[PDB]
């Protein structure tokens, strides 16, 4: 039993930065170490194999090496579709596999365009009432999205997913679903939602009245 | 032309069975090296086991000999994974991948991977309602909701495929109530929204549901 | 019988340049041939016996002759060198020497010339 211990186990680095990623044998092993690159989705691409040996097609940034134990993945010149994991493989015939480590592409700040979405008619016959907010194409990832319903906090009733970092532009894109019963949503006006983020001077709210 | 295509994963009881198949094009599996690859979700990929027309040998992981078997049918050029006993930590998707040619030591063509997930659960076709543009910047958003399915996974498209620049198709979320969630959106521009028609075409395989929405402005 | 160049890259220059198809194990086409003895390309690259590659290559892509329409197998001595050197490495990953090429079936060198065998 050989451990491929890979570090960092995620990092961000900016388009055209030299990027280094590294996994560990266990012990004294051959050079019979891998590289990966899997975008989400999809299956793993081999990118190097036997520590430094170019895969066919592989683009000229990538390369391997290795020192001792220590084997070394370096993208020379990072592009915003290298947003992808990375995984190490040990062995000739039975295969290992490190960890992983997440790229992630920093890229200039940018707000996000702001679209709140009332629940359909189809959905509210059947009792239930989703309302969803959604914030395009930002960056940094981190965001704060609120739901005021009459202008009442919410909490609790609502639940976020954000798209993996987009290959052309880096940036991200996040919905919040506000759910309620169609009776609790019957019984307000004013549906809103609050968006902070670094891009934006002061928060941006969209809301729209029942029925109207 | 050369290729690997997975089919078979589903939803599956525990201490149920299932087997995967995985058909080859462009060489012949009965003189290759064909592995198998699991990734549970959100985890690392977990080398599973791997034939070799060589050695004449078949080698399973610790993690699955004995409830794993693997076979082929060679008039079909297709290799199978059967599996037995599945256990909650048996749910990933599953990769074939063929032996590094020339050279060894890694795996050069995968297939795209097909979904286990062992669940005791019942399967649930979605609902698919409108996010609809509205009316109170050049660019509008719309989508679909595709609310309350199980298992994973669904997948959704835009007139049926001639539309995606600017389609964000969300990863589910999970509900409190066990079910699936999620929302596929694209950006267009304002000014089609009276002359552009916009279907988003969702199909769940576990449910046999297909479903194209035809999102109107309200 | 038809000579084929050999296109197999790890049976290229080993002593012999054309070979025909198709082999012992039925390979019909020499893409076929390389991309199961490719699988022994490790056990080649670490030299566990200098006699693999030449034996593999014997096998796989067996020696085309103009004229000479008899087959050519390699000697029961090279099989048995072959092993010798490759086996316990072969165990070690946790295969066997595999049963197709037990080195019995071949012919010894020089016992009989009914039936010729390869070595030098
Ligand atoms: C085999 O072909 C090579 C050319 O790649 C040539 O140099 C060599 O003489 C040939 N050997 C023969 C015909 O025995």
């Amino acid at each position: 039993d050989i451990q491929m211990t890979q570090s960092p186990s995620s990092l961000s680095a900016s388009v055209g930065d030299r990027v280094t990623i590294t996994c560990r044998a266990s012990q004294s092993v051959s050079s019979a170490v891998a590289w990966y690159q899997q975008k989400p989705g999809k299956a793993p691409k081999l990118l190097i194999y036997s520590a430094s040996s170019l895969y066919s097609g592989v683009p000229s940034r990538f390369s391997g090496s290795r020192s001792g134990t220590d084997f070394t993945l370096t993208i020379s010149s990072l592009q915003p579709e290298d947003f992808a994991t990375y995984y190490c493989q040990q062995g000739v015939y039975l295969f290992t596999f490190g960890q992983g480590t997440k790229v992630e592409i920093k890229r200039t700040v940018a707000a996000p365009s702001v679209f709140i979405f009332p629940p359909s008619d189809e959905q509210l016959k059947s009792g239930t009432a989703s309302v969803v907010c959604l914030l395009n194409n930002f960056y940094p990832r981190e965001a704060k999205v609120q739901w005021k319903v009459d202008n009442a906090l919410q909490s609790g009733n609502s639940q976020e997913s954000v798209t993996e970092q987009d290959s052309k532009d880096s940036t991200y894109s996040l919905s919040s679903t506000l759910t309620l019963s169609k009776a609790d949503y019957e019984k307000h006006k004013v549906y809103a939602c609050e968006v902070t983020h670094q891009g934006l001077s002061s928060p941006v709210t969209k809301s729209f009245n029942r029925g109207e | 032309e050369v290729q690997l295509v997975e089919s078979g994963g589903g939803l599956v009881q525990p201490g149920g069975s299932l087997r995967l198949s995985c058909a080859a094009s462009g060489f012949n599996i009965h003189s290759s090296s064909i592995h198998w690859v699991r990734q549970a979700p959100g985890k690392g990929l977990e080398w599973v086991a791997a034939t070799y027309s060589s050695f004449g040998s078949i080698t399973y992981a610790d993690s699955v000999k004995g409830r794993f078997t693997i076979s082929a049918d060679t008039s079909k050029n297709t290799a199978y994974l059967q599996m037995n006993s599945l256990r909650a930590e048996d749910t990933a998707v599953y990769y074939c991948a063929r032996y590094h040619h020339p050279f060894g030591y890694a795996l050069d063509y995968w297939g795209q991977g097909t979904l286990v997930t062992v669940s005791s659960a019942s399967t649930k076709g979605p609902s698919v309602f409108p996010l609809a543009p509205s009316s109170k910047g050049g660019t509008a958003a719309l989508g679909c909701l595709v609310k309350d399915y199980f298992p994973e996974p669904v997948t959704v498209s835009w007139n049926s495929g001639a539309l995606t620049s600017g389609v964000h198709t969300f990863p589910a979320v999970l509900q409190s109530s066990g079910l699936y969630s999620l929302s596929s959106v694209v950006t267009v521009p304002s000014s089609s929204l009276g002359t552009q028609t916009y279907i988003c075409n969702v199909n769940h395989k576990p449910s046999n549901t297909k479903v194209d929405k035809k999102v109107e402005p309200k | 019988p038809v000579c084929q160049e050999i296109t197999v890259p790890m049976c290229r220059g080993i002593g012999y340049n054309l070979t025909h198809m198709p082999n012992q194990f039925n390979h019909d086409t020499q893409d076929e041939a390389g991309l199961e003895v490719h699988q022994f390309w490790p056990l080649v690259e670490i030299q566990c016996s200098p006699d693999l590659r030449f034996f593999l290559c014997s096998m796989y892509t067996p020696i085309c002759l103009p004229d000479y329409h008899k087959p050519l197998p390699p000697c029961r001595s090279v099989c048995e060198r072959a092993k010798a050197g490759c086996s316990p490495l072969m165990r070690q990953y946790g295969f066997a020497w595999p049963e197709r090429m037990s080195c019995d079936r071949l012919p010894v060198l020089g016992r009989d010339a009914e039936v010729l065998c390869m070595d030098y």
